[PDB]
């Protein structure tokens, strides 16, 4: 059981993290002060990949 | 009108390049530009 | 009586100020610029002071 949870939640943190990096790509560089572009980061947390 | 035009030459004057004065830690003087007392503060702008 | 005065502001190494002065105002000194000019780093510089 343990095993099928933790694949699982890797699979949907995959899926996840791809649709939101398709997503970033969906702004184009917007200019606010010294602000030039913003910009979403997903990444899998090492303390919790352990 | 003299304000509402020393702002906006300043804002046309200070988009062209930047004083190299500023950097020599020696403060600019209140130089006159009228009569009835309007001083302005800016050192030359050299590096274009 | 003759309330005493700040009369001028000094920043040295500062992100966006090497050496800059301010001639602070008797009555009202108005900082004016776009945003990220930098105003909110001089009143952060008085305050610090
Ligand atoms: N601690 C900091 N670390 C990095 N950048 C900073 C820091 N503080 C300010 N900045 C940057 O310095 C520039 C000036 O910031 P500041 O908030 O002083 O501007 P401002 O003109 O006073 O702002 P506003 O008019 O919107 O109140 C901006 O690019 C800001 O991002
Ligand atoms: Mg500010």
């Amino acid at each position: 059981s343990s095993k099928s949870v933790a694949n699982i939640i890797r699979k949907t943190i995959q899926r996840e993290q791809n649709r939101i990096r398709m997503l970033n790509q969906g702004l184009q560089a917007v200019s606010f002060g010294q602000v030039r572009g913003v910009r979403l980061n997903v990444n899998v947390r090492e303390s919790h990949a352990i | 009108r003299h304000f509402d035009v020393a702002r906006i030459l300043v804002d046309q004057a200070v988009r062209l390049g930047v004083a190299e004065a500023d950097f020599s830690g020696l403060p600019a003087e209140w130089l006159a530009i009228n009569d009835y007392g309007a001083k302005v503060q800016a050192h030359v702008i050299d590096t274009y | 009586i003759e309330r005493g005065k700040f009369r001028s502001l000094t920043l040295v190494n500062w992100n966006g100020f090497f050496a800059r002065t301010f001639d602070l105002d008797e009555l009202v000194t108005t900082l004016s610029g776009g945003n990220g000019a930098g105003k909110s780093t001089t009143m952060a510089a008085f305050v610090t002071a």
